[PDB]
Parts: structure tokens; C-alpha cells; sequence
């Protein structure tokens, strides 16, 4: 992303939407729905909160933080080696190697008994109140409002109080402002760019950033002069 | 220099680097040192 | 003679991008990340504007001065055997 | 760009917009949210103000400037060496390199404890009433006119009360000069063509600009001769 | 352009506006501004008045003067060297080569500390009023009567007093009067195709008049018989 | 131009309209401006009278006649030489070759401080009283007749007095007739066609016709027997 | 016998670019910038003038008059071979 | 319709031409080495 994530809070959205005259009945309970529906939906990574915590292993077994949404990674605390997706289909049940994972709800499966694990996961950032808190790129409230804008217009629709013109009016704006907000958070900046160019151009290959945490994955590849 | 596998960045540009490394050093490839080894054979043999 | 020469639209570079970074970065990855949701493109997109905004591909001043020159080397070497047959001198008698 | 961008207050707009009687319950309100939105929607980088502000790091966290909007480069203050995107997942976080950055709000994690920064970012050039200074060309003023006709328009539409030939009208237009101005903003003019020039013909290529802060990206390859 | 630019006043444009009945409430505050509109909407070179004016730099810095518009060269007072775009992100900044510039509003952004540098630059031909002056080319009016004629048929068929056919037929002969104008002001004459000629034919390419102002762009190349 | 240019008043082209009781509304005054708006729209060379006129220059400026609409040439009294284009930014402004030409206004941009120039233009044939004076090739006639036709009908269109058939029919019928005067007028002649025979055939090229007035342009490339 | 001849319109050269510095970069960096956008392709992008103006390619004034000098050349070399034959002296019986 | 037609298609990547091409930078390479080495491949055997 070129631009920040500075934060603003939800009603920023509410000072937009009810604008317009059909929109009036908003509230902020609906606010926060289409919200969390249209963040979902988009499943852009800036927008969530990179956090890291350390848990400890029962026996192949341990307990997932409250707020985690996704999980960028898991690792060894001591060895710091990296953790993959566990294909094994029999991993805590004995009959009569690298290390692995997976993980459900508030459980995480290793294939490790007693070890402690650092997991970097993404959250939501919130407020003050317990509310999710939304970017204030422009291009983001302009296609949330559309989104909630369109939803409504659904409704309306299917009760026959919105001519069919204006529902695919307000859908074709969506459309187009979603994909430009899709592109908007994902194009990668100058600095982004060098880490991206840096992982490109290897005269020797490096395929083990996912042992560290791709920690090198946009370090430059130095060849000595002979 | 050259011919002992050194190769000058100022000799053939405006240098706008000390570090001997190609992401912005430039490799020197010896393919001028058959020609003069050539000759110099010749030399001893005649 | 100058070789083909490109002409480019810049309307798909992404934002806040300079025409020169991008050139660079492309020059070396070999890969030019655009954006096909500008708002310059939005005409081509829903259909208020004509469709040849976002295809046809990129436009090319070329000139076919290669073969024009291959022609006048055609002829000087034809005019020179001409030359070497009427002195009687020819290519196998001057070497 | 070719032209330079001289700067005018936000009411050349209103002044622009109220000619027309359909127009005419605009307020400076509505100037400034729908300025904010086609500014952010086109993304024009020589709209905002480039500036250049030295931070401290206490521990791999440091405090932002309040106008930040979008950062080109982040480099050490020492040595002057350009910080690239953060790739790692477990920054921070120690177990029982190349300098790199990360930003999301007022905050920018960087992998560096104790040192100091400096950050070229951009902004808006802002009034002395403390409001959005917008651009003079006449390009950007009518298309700004246009975007803010055709959101007054589709709210007008979505009522009832424009003909839904007038609103595609307007979205065409709207289209066509958006694509205008996206033309005039971007393309070099002939000083950064020279730039941009000495940037292409390169008989020994140039791949460490970033280093530098793409101070010699243009700077012209001289071949000695021989 | 084959043709020479004779300057008239703005209320020439009004002379052709008036005999259509339905035209007859435009003024000159009107059409100074659809005029200026046209202007920057066509951005022909040939309409703007080349100007040269030397200013001094203080550090890193330089005031503007005041009808600037667009640049077309920045040289250096005592060398005569040509100044390309700045790519440098940390220009006046210091840590702990080619000159260059950057230029936003009334401020020149150089590379240098103390010097004086020569900006050649293009502004608008204006009245013994303080108004635009424009060409008097029977294109040029016919095309700029035929945007404010297209203009104000627009408003009005946005209001619903003018049939969309008559709507269709202005923007019909508004387009086509629009490309005839840009090719009538930007096709080379004899003389100027003199230049491009001599640019074009060069056994040995002259790849360096941007260091000089692009005096000898269309100097012969003459080479010697042996 | 296969045909002679005979010149004939302009009250000839209201003797052909007015036979329309559509177009008895017409003036002197609007033949005047349709016929210069039609003239410049075809921009035909030999409608222009050719003239050559002597003019002193001051220091790098010079005064131009008050007929001039476009310049063929420009060159040097004394020695004959003619003159390009200016390519240069910094003509007459000192810092601390080929001569050339450029041309604004009522004054002319050349590179030499104090000498004498020839300059070959075009004007337009005068009338007695003083104004334009066309031609009476009746294709010339005829489709100046369709342009004041067009351009009347439109406006009546405008208003709605005219059935949109009879403007369809209008500018088809012009649009042809336009065609055909361009071909007349551009098509060469017997002599014309010599002219460029001995242009196009020449087994040593010559590349110089500028430095003369274009004299030697048709003149026959004669090759020695031996 | 001259080359190709190339017919390129000016329609697309950006704003505030003259033809002769835009022809110039474009023969140095061989890419040559373009405004797809410009005023005066409102009509086409607007489908108010033919599409045929932002497309249609470039024209050439072509003559084919490399065969002809292909045909006079082999003609030549055919009534050579003829009077050498009559007059009884060979190629291979002249070196 | 389409679901009584288009055939079956294909997950084919083009890895043929990136081994042909490192393959024939291996020949290029031990080429060079060879000349810079005066040691031709004639003068191997």
C-alpha cells in the first residue's frame, strides 16, 4: 500500500451515508454489520492489526489468544524454526519429524507435546468503545458507503420501494469502487517494491525464508566480484 | 590490471564503488589474455 | 534509420507512483504492476466511454527502412560485379 | 507534469458548481468531503506537499508526523542508508540484517532499537482557515466539478428526481475528463523526460537507486572513451 | 502551426455567441471562464507567450514569478547547463552531483545553495484588461464557441429544456471542431519541419540538447568529404 | 490547382442562398464571418495571396506586417540564406550558429541582433471596400453555400425549426461538397505534376531545397553521358 | 525507388509538447508518450465521431518497385547469357 | 452448454523451455571457460 492506515472511527461512515435521504434509518448497530461484512469480504491484510504472542503446548494442544482472526505464522520459542500445515491424519493418537500445525477455534494442534510457540496473528484494531475502527482512505469510506448503500437498495428492492434503474446504478458504482479499493490496498509501494525486486533478481535462489520468518525474503543477493 | 583480472570502474565511466560486490560493481571477464598468450608462445618456440 | 519506436499510454500506472520509479522497477524485474481501476478508466469499464480505452494494445511508428537498405546493398553489389565483368578483372582473378 | 500547480481556495469550486440551478444547495460542506474523495479516488502525487521530518526510534517503534498520508522513503539519519518494507513476521518478538520498515497508524515499526530516521512523506497543503488547498488547473477544477455533479446527480436519480439520461450524461463526461486529468497529471513533462531518458539509455545498468534516495536516478551515464 | 497567432479580445468569442437565440444570457464573466477552460482543456504550446526570467536561490529554494504556468527549461545563470527533474527524495536534508529542480507553487525546489538560475517559462498574452487574450484563428473561435455553445446546451438538458438530439449534435460538432483545432495547432510548418528534419537525418545522433536549451535541435548535420 | 483563382465579390454567395426562403434572413455581416470560418476550416493555400515584404530587425525582434496570416519563409537580405525554426528556450537572454525564426504575434523571434530578413507570406484578397474577396470556382461556391446553409440550419435545429431530416440531408450533402473542394483545390495540376516528377525522380538526391526559397525544387536532375 | 513512407498523426502527441523534442525522445529512448486522452478524441472515446480515429493503425505509401528493379536486373543477366552464347564465348570460357 | 462441451482441460506449465534454456547457458558457460582457459574442446580429445 501506497498510503496509511491512519484510523478513524465508525460513524465517520454514518457522516456519509446519511447524506442521502433513502439511507436515514442507518444506525450504528447497522453500521457495524455491513462493516465487519465488507472487511470479510475484502480480506485486505492492512487492514488488520499485526500482534504476536507466545502460548504454551499441553500435549499437542494449547490455547488460542481471544482476538486472532488468522495466523501469519507459528514457530519454536527456543529454536525459532518455523511451523508448516499439518497433513497428518493421526497426529496425537499412537498405534500399539518436522514440526507442524493447525488450528480450528480457541485449540491449536501441534505436533509437539510440551514446547512453548510464538504466533504472529492479525486482529482487528478497536476503539476506545469495543468497536472496530476503519481506515480513512477516502477510497475505503467511499466503497463501505457504497456497500451498505447497495445493501439497503437490496432490501428496498426486493420490497419494491426502489425502481430497478437505481438498484443497478448503485451496484455498477460498487462494482467499480470495489475493485479500485481491492487494487488501492494491495499495489505495492516504492519500499515494497524494493523488497518484491530484491526477492525477484537471485542469481542463487533462496527458498527457505519460510524457516525464518520471512525475515529475508526482501534482503538483496550480494555476489563478490572475482 | 586488466590483464591481471582488475577492472577500474573509473576507467570506463564517471563513477557517481569501493565495495567488491556486482549489485553495482561490475564484473571483469579475462578473454584478452589468450590473444597475448598466444603470441608470447609463439615467442619461445621461434 | 531509428529502430521501432513505442508509443505508450500511461493511464494503468497504479497511484501515487512516479512514471519514472515504475520504469525503473520495471526495467528490473521485467514486471510492470498496473492498476486497471483508476478512475481514468472508469468510462472503458461501465460503459460510458468507448471499449478500445482499455485494449487494442500499444501502437507502433515503424518504418520498413531495413529493407530499402537492403535494397541499395543489392544494387552496389550488383553494380559492382557489373563493374568487375566489363574490366574483365573478376573476383576470382583479384585474389 | 508540465504544468506547475498553483494553488486556489476550496470555494472556486462552489463558484464553478452553483452556475448550475440544480446545483445550487452545495454548501463548503459538501466541497470539502467530495474534494477529499476524487483527491484520494485520482491519487495524483503532485497534488500533495512533499516533506521531509526526522523521528526518533525508542524500540522498534517511533512516533509519526500528524499529517503523514503516504511515506516515499524511510532511511538512517547516520548513514543515510534507505530503509526497505518489513517482510518479517516476528520483528521485534526475541527467541529463548538489512534495516527495513512498517507502518500502519501513528506508528512505524522499524528493526532498529535506539537510532533516528528520516522520513519523506506527503501531505495536503492546507489553508490558513486549516482547509484543503486545491490545485488551479482548470482540468482538475472541472473535473472536480463533474465528480461533485454526478454524486449530487446519482443521489438526485436515486430519488426520483433526474431524468436517467442526464445522470449518464454526466457519468460520461465525468469519465472522459477524469481520464483527461489522469493524462495531464502523469505524463513527464520535458525536464522529467530528460530524467526518465537518462534513466533508460544505460549501457552499465543502474539497480541500487533506493539505496541513495533516487538521487542519481536520472543522472546521466557517462562513458569514458577509449 | 502553419498559421500566425493574431491576438484579439475575448468578447470576439461573444460576437459568434449572441446570434443563437439560445445563448443570448452568456457575458464576458462567463466567457473568461469557459475560455480558460478551453485553454487548459486543449494545452496548445502556441497559445502561451514564452517568457525568460533569471531568479535567485537561496538555499535550496527560489521564489516563482507570478504568471508562470509551465517551465519549459531551468539552466544554471553562469554555465548556461540545463537542469533536469529532481528524483531525489532527501534534496535540502543533510545526514549526520547533476543539478536538478522540482517546482510546485511559487517555489522553485533546486539542488543548488546560492545561485542564479534562468527559468524559461510560458504564461497567457493578456489584455490592456487584466483578461485572457486569445487567437483569433476562425478554428480556434469556432471550436471555443462550440464548448461554451456545448456547455450551456448541457445545463440546460440537464434542466430539461433542450431536446437530447439537439444535445448530441453540439457534442457531434464539438468533438470533430476539437480535433480539427489540436491538429491545426500542433502540425509543423515548412519551417518547423526544417528542424524536424534535420533532428531526424544524423548519421552521428545528437543525443544532447537538453543540456543547452535545445538550441541546436534542428541544426544540419553536416559531414566533411573525404 | 488544375483551375484559376478568379476573384469575385462576396455578395455573390447571398445571390446564391437567399434563393432559399429559409435563408432570406441572412446579412452581409453573417457571409462575412461564415466565409473567414469556412476559409480557415478548408485552410486552402491558393485561396491566399502570396506576398514578400522586407523587414528590419532591432535586436533579435522585428516588426510584421498587418496582413500576415502565415509565414512560408523567412530569410536573410544580404546573403539569401533561409531561415528554420526556433528550437531554443534562451534565444536572446545572455548567460553570465544556424539562425532561426519563431513568430507570436505582431512581432518576430529571430536570432540575429541587427540585420535586414525577407519574409514570404500569405494574406487574403481585399475588396474595394475592404473585404474578403473569394473565389467564384462554383465547387468553392457551392459548398460555401452549404456551410452558411449548415450552420443556419443548426441553429434553426437548435430551436427546433427545422425537422432533423432536413439538418441530416444538410450536412451530408456538405460534408461531400467538402470533400470534393479539398480534392479540387489539392489535387496538382499538369505543371505541378512536373514539378513533383522532377522532385520524386532523382538518382542523387537533394536535400537542400530549403536553403533556397524551394527553387530548385522542381527543377529536372540531369545525369552527363559517358 | 524511395523507402517506405510512414503517415502518422499528431492527434495523440501529449499537451504542451511540441512535435519536434516529442520525436526526439522518442528516437532516444525508442517509447514514445502518448494521451489517449486528449481533447480532441473526445468524439471517438464518446462514440459521437467514427472509432476508426483511435484505431486503424498507420498507413504506409508503399510502392513495390523492388520487384521491378529485381525483374530488370534478372532480365539483364538473361540477355548477357544470350550474347555471350551467340558470340560463342561462355562465362566460364572468359576466366 | 458448455457442460456437454469444452473439452478437458489441461494444468500444463511451460518447464520444458526453462530447463532448454538453462541447459543451453551451461553449454555457453562451459564455452567460455574453455576459450578463457585456452583449452578448446578439440584440444580436450
Amino acid at each position: 500500500m501506497v498510503n496509511n492506515i491512519n484510523w478513524v472511527k465508525l460513524p465517520v461512515i454514518l457522516d456519509r451515508l446519511l447524506r442521502h435521504p433513502l439511507l436515514t434509518d442507518l444506525n450504528l448497530e447497522t453500521a457495524i454489520q455491513y462493516t465487519l461484512d465488507f472487511i470479510s469480504a475484502m480480506g485486505l491484510p492492512n487492514v488488520y492489526v499485526d500482534k504476536i504472542e507466545t502460548i504454551d503446548i499441553k500435549e499437542y494442544r494449547g490455547e488460542l489468544p481471544c482476538d486472532l482472526i488468522s495466523i501469519n505464522q507459528v514457530r519454536l520459542h527456543k529454536n525459532g524454526i518455523a511451523l508448516r500445515a499439518m497433513t497428518d491424519n493421526f497426529n496425537a493418537y499412537p498405534t500399539h519429524g518436522e514440526p507442524s500445525f493447525k488450528t480450528q477455534g480457541r485449540v491449536i494442534f501441534t505436533s509437539i507435546k510440551h514446547e512453548k510457540v510464538d504466533i504472529s496473528y492479525k486482529a482487528i484494531m478497536l476503539d476506545d468503545e469495543g468497536l472496530p475502527l476503519i481506515p480513512d482512505n477516502p477510497i475505503f469510506l467511499k466503497t463501505l458507503e457504497l456497500y451498505i448503500k447497495k445493501e439497503w437498495f437490496t432490501i428496498l428492492f426486493d420490497m419494491g420501494k426502489i425502481s430497478p434503474a437505481v438498484l443497478n446504478n448503485t451496484q455498477q458504482e460498487y462494482a467499480f469502487k470495489a475493485g479500485q479499493c481491492n487494487n488501492e490496498f494491495v499495489i505495492p509501494s516504492v519500499s515494497e517494491m524494493e523488497a518484491i525486486t530484491n526477492m525477484w533478481n537471485q542469481l542463487i535462489p533462496r527458498v527457505t525464508e519460510f524457516r525464518r520468518g520471512f525475515k529475508n525474503l526482501g534482503d538483496k543477493e550480494y555476489i563478490r566480484v572475482h | 590490471d586488466l590483464l591481471n583480472g582488475r577492472l577500474h570502474m573509473s576507467d570506463l565511466e564517471l563513477v557517481l564503488i569501493k565495495a567488491a560486490y556486482i549489485p553495482d560493481r561490475l564484473q571483469h571477464y579475462p578473454i584478452m589474455n589468450s590473444k597475448l598468450n598466444v603470441l608470447r608462445g609463439e615467442e619461445s618456440k621461434r | 534509420n531509428w529502430g521501432s519506436i513505442l508509443e505508450l499510454d500511461l493511464s494503468k500506472v497504479p497511484k501515487g507512483w512516479d512514471v519514472g520509479k515504475w520504469m525503473y522497477y520495471a526495467r528490473v524485474n521485467h514486471i510492470a504492476v498496473i492498476d486497471s481501476f483508476k478512475e481514468g478508466t472508469i468510462g472503458a469499464s461501465t460503459g460510458k466511454l468507448a471499449g478500445a480505452l482499455n485494449n487494442a494494445g500499444k501502437g507502433m511508428i515503424e518504418t520498413n527502412i531495413g529493407n530499402y537498405i537492403q535494397q541499395q546493398i543489392n544494387l552496389l553489389e550488383f553494380i559492382k560485379m557489373e563493374m568487375a565483368d566489363v574490366a574483365g578483372i573478376s573476383k576470382q582473378r583479384e585474389g
